[PDB]
């Protein structure tokens, strides 16, 4: 058995834990549980909505929604102290990114197919710099692929480590002479400003992710 | 070492306890006191036009 | 809308008033603007140039003694100023630069006589460039 | 130039430049309604408090 | 509990799964080429 | 060998200011959020988001030296 | 180590939640949305 | 030998730095953004889609550097 | 072990100056905080969490500097 | 000896961040495009190839330094 | 132990010149003071507190950072 | 003798970056360009030329530098 | 030991450089100065003092910096 | 035991760009004094005694530099 | 003094990147030359000599730097 795994169980049960004992009984009147899961679905709605602006635009609309929410819910678990670290498994990370980067090529390929390739001239150039401008694209073309995964868990794994290792400045800290206990009370307002910021590199780079990778499904889709 | 994050979590629960719920007791109490009217009110405008 | 909505107004006769036009060429405060079909809801001071009106016809001359030009956030800017011109008819040498000398002449005088001699020298030697 | 400090209001100042831009004419194109527009014939007299008067000066 | 309804993630969330299981085939070929380190 | 770890230590130190990059560029957007609200403050919670967001994505590249630093110092 | 052991368990509750979501969670408030919106055009 | 890969750790230290001003760059972008809608709110999703993709061709500026430093890392 | 911690002192010296774009940073959005009151004055008490928003996350940055430079001057 | 492909390391490390100014330069390419763009919004077709043009050829300079950079590592 | 001391030397040295930024923010800060200050004359010292304060801890970053160069000397 | 070629790679690796100068300088006057003819379209190809024309002695100094480069490689 | 007090003169040396941020600002302030009056010739003088003490506080920075340098000189 | 000289000289040549930017900010004075006279002509001599009055003591604190690096010249 | 000719290599090298102090700035002209002409198209023929002296007495400075460069690289 595997404490990840074991995670991702837990994820599920959250996910069991946050419509069942949410939904009274099936109640128009949305209670407050449901107030947070309707902002939710409307913040990704009307995103999305206006961000690949398709006529179809909500058909991938699911998916935009339950990319976001696992990483929306595995950074609400890893901000427990006594925890161990869920999406700073980079090559998990980075693996998922390549697997929704690939999933568009083949959908780009098998929506357009050899003018998928018209994708690499975004306008037109005079001459000597025609070529080029799609060298730089698929320059680019691969690191739209790779940085969007590099750039999640590189967050995460920056985060609570810090939180480990800062912990060890309160191990350093308060633990020379006891004039430590005097003005002691910045260390804990830093580390509350770091939980500040761990929230936010949480939830904000889950959007960050469900955003680029929006944008990467009109790249995608359509052809510019 | 590791319960000192845990005592800045648990003094972060505390503010979060004083700042953070009423905002978001008062912002749901808003929006359900809003979807209510609303839906009470468009049910008694076509009771009146029943009546009409 | 598809081009914009100019009014270009007078107080003799206003010429456009949400004539349906391309591009307008005006003389502000910030020098030469050009402004296409959208336009952010902008005011600007109009200072005393050459205004070159574009539309789906072509583009037209004209002076302008300074005013404003407002974009109302319907896309309708609406130009308002003093005087219009033809294309150089209106304007003569023999007129501009005997009274120019003797503006200068003025601009010695007091400073009620000097500084207004001195935006007639300012506006003739604007003019000159209209004489090009 | 130095109008705002030292000559005329802005309004003024478009004047001034109307003056000079009608000033420039064409004395061909110079029409009866542009010497008409220059007709400044405005008398202006300063009251006081106690309805008092200044001169009846051309403006 | 839940209404369960047939909401298409068969004939439209073919590519996605395609990927995931050629992403794993991949790690086939680098846990039998680079899992030895 | 000696001075490999001392390398790695250095190393880490040469490659932290970064976050520089990060800790300027992040304030002209809350300046320009500024300019986003006191010549238009009618439009700001459409950029609420909308600033932050570049926040999010300015301050990652601060946070892609640091963690570049401690694999270096790990 | 655990490269098969993340990744494919991964693999498993990402089409998990791919279906699970799809299927259950976005419909049933889009359920709230045309019931609150056929009563109030009734 | 104990020396060479010393130097690659200090090589792979100097070139972190080199997100620096496009983690500034890509803020700059996002700062004429705020200024591009809260002085015209009608160009909100025309500059935002072009915006965002001068924000990734700044990111393409200053990320290889980055992998500079994980390729002499190995 | 002659050199280690020597170098461990400088490499805590370089970390050190990152936090200049802490010094610049937050005192230019205050920057134009000045200008947000001036141009729209009442904004002030707008704009002024919102720029303490614009202080704190910014500033926070330049901490991670010196805490390269508190933990390679210690361990 | 041992310095001379250890100094090759350093000096692919020194000669990458030469991008750190197209991480600076070409986002006002693309920022002075945006609030360019949002002043005259009908101006874009005018100025997108422009500045697309604008874009490539001054990008491409940076791109030089990262290649010295390569043929310094092989 | 000959070159402890002086490294630490040298490290107080490195570490000084982080009031550059400093500097240069809090002029940035009067700058604007002036510039707000010559639009706004009617509402002159009810910004100076906030200036002033602003001023007070956005310099104590460069404070700090030389009293670290200070307990570095230490 | 030995150390004099790796010093001649690292100094190909400090006379890399002049471009730098070229990486953000070059690309300002085609952000010049755009507010040039965003405020004034009218006046695009009366500087279009010229305005390239002030691209090409700007740039080619920046070149001088990775040309130095190869001086100091071969 | 003979690079003790040599390497107290090379940080004397490398702890000169942050009044360079002072001997820019303090310059600047002044310059906002001539901007602001020349907008606003009403107060000229008022603001004169405070931007003489911003002047004042501003390159006492720089005056930390060189006396943090002439005590590591001595 | 020749080192501690050569240090002092490289000590020189490290307390001596300190003025560089100091020279860019009295520059951007003047041209702040040509946004002084050349947007307002009337405030001149109002600006232009007091405007070097910003010109001098200003950049001898830069000065302050390169004095520097006569005290470990000699 | 096996070293000093390897040491005037790279102090060659480090005597390089001046022309960076070229190469923004005459740019900058070439820059305010469009604020010119885009903002006063009369006065292109006024700015276009003086713009391009403005070119000379700039970048020229920054040519004495690899000049310098080049008389550390051989003199």
């Amino acid at each position: 058995l595997t404490t990840f795994s074991l995670y991702t169980i837990i994820v599920l049960l959250v996910i069991t834990s946050l419509y069942t004992l949410t939904n009274n009984n099936n109640k128009i009147i949305g209670s407050r549980w449901l107030i947070s899961q309707e902002a939710i679905y409307d913040t990704i709605m009307n995103m999305t909505k206006g961000q690949i602006g398709g006529k179809n635009w909500g058909l991938y609309f699911p998916m935009i929604f339950t990319l976001f929410m696992f990483i929306f819910i595995a950074n609400l678990i890893s901000m427990i102290p006594y925890s161990f670290a869920l999406s700073a498994h980079l090559v998990f990370i980075i693996s998922l990114s390549i697997v929704i980067w690939l999933g568009n090529t083949i959908l780009g390929l098998y929506k357009h197919g050899w003018v998928f390739f018209s994708l690499f001239v975004p306008a037109g150039t005079p001459l000597p710099l025609v070529p080029l401008l799609v060298i730089i694209e698929t320059l680019s073309y691969f690191a739209r692929a790779i940085s969007l995964g590099l750039r999640l868990g590189s967050n995460i794994l920056a985060g609570h480590l810090l939180m480990v290792i800062l912990a060890g400045l309160t191990f350093n800290f308060m633990l020379i002479n006891l004039f430590t206990l005097v003005f002691g009370f910045v260390p804990l307002a830093m580390i509350l400003a770091i939980m500040m910021l761990e929230f936010a590199i949480g939830i904000i780079q889950g959007y960050v992710w469900a955003i680029l990778t929006a944008s990467y499904l009109k790249d995608a889709v359509y052809l510019h | 070492d590791e319960s000192i994050l845990l005592l800045t979590f648990l003094g972060f629960t505390g503010l979060v306890a004083k700042y953070l719920a009423p905002a978001y007791k008062d912002f749901a109490d808003a929006r359900m006191k809003k979807v209510s009217d609303v839906l009470n009110a468009s049910r008694n405008k076509h009771v009146e036009a029943v009546k009409d | 809308s598809s081009g914009l909505k100019l009014q270009f107004a007078l107080p003799h006769e206003t010429l456009y008033s949400g004539s349906e036009v391309t591009q307008v060429n005006l003389p502000a405060k910030s020098g030469r603007i050009g402004v296409l079909a959208n336009h952010v809801p902008t005011v600007e001071q109009l200072l005393p140039g050459v205004v070159e009106v574009m539309e789906g016809s072509n583009s037209k001359k004209f002076f302008i003694s300074g005013g404003f030009a407002t974009v109302q956030p319907d896309s309708q800017l609406c130009v308002t100023a003093i005087e219009a011109f033809p294309l150089e008819s209106f304007s003569q040498e023999n007129i501009k630069n005997l009274l120019a000398e003797a503006k200068k002449n003025v601009s010695s005088s007091d400073a009620r006589e000097a500084a207004e001699a001195a935006i007639q020298v300012e506006v003739l030697e604007n003019l000159q460039s209209v004489l090009k | 130039s130095a109008w705002r400090k030292a000559g005329i209001s802005y309004a003024a100042y478009l004047n001034v430049a109307a003056q000079a831009i009608r000033s420039s004419l064409k004395t061909e194109l110079q029409t009866a309604s542009v010497l008409n527009r220059s007709q400044t014939d405005a008398f202006y007299t300063q009251y006081k408090n106690g309805t008092a008067a200044s001169e009846p000066t051309p403006i | 509990m839940l209404k369960r309804f047939p909401t298409p993630i068969l004939k439209v969330y073919w590519p996605f799964f395609v990927a995931g299981a050629a992403v794993y085939y991949g790690m086939s070929k680098a846990a039998d080429l680079s899992s030895n380190t | 060998m000696q001075l490999v770890l001392a390398a790695k230590y250095i190393g880490a130190g040469i490659s932290t200011i970064g976050l520089l990059g990060a800790g300027i560029g992040i304030a002209i957007v809350f300046a320009a959020l500024i300019n986003g609200v006191s010549r238009n403050p009618s439009i700001k919670d459409t950029v609420f988001p909308m600033a932050i967001l570049g926040f999010a994505l300015s301050e990652a590249t601060g946070l892609f030296c640091l963690m570049v630093s401690f694999l270096l110092l790990f | 180590f655990y490269f098969m052991n993340q990744l494919t368990y991964g693999f498993l509750l990402m089409i998990t939640l791919l279906i699970l979501f799809s299927q259950f969670f976005l419909p049933m408030i889009l359920r709230l949305y045309v019931s609150r919106l056929f009563i109030s055009k009734l």
